[PDB]
């Protein structure tokens, strides 16, 4: 039922942090 | 916030905690006055 987990991710320093709002339409992206 | 805690950190366990996305509201802390302590050798309060 539960499929949102997280693997170890141990955080040691994870100082920027940029929680923000975000046939099919062809998704274009660049890097 | 952080200044108005109600937990105080330890002296062996110092808290130590990084800043971004922020900016440096000095006019707060200059507000009350109360800078007693003003032993800043070798920087200036102008140069800010
Ligand atoms: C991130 O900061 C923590 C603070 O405790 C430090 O232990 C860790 O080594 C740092 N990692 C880096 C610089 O990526």
């Amino acid at each position: 039922m539960e499929s949102e987990f997280r693997v170890y991710s141990s955080a040691n320093n994870c100082t920027f942090e940029y929680v923000s709002q975000p046939f099919k339409n062809l998704r274009e992206f660049v890097f | 916030e952080v200044f108005n805690a109600t937990r105080f950190a330890s002296v062996y366990a110092w808290n130590r905690k990084r800043i971004s996305n922020c900016v440096a509201d000095y006019s707060v802390l200059y507000n009350s006055a109360s800078f007693s302590t003003f032993k800043c050798y070798g920087v200036s309060p102008t140069k800010l």
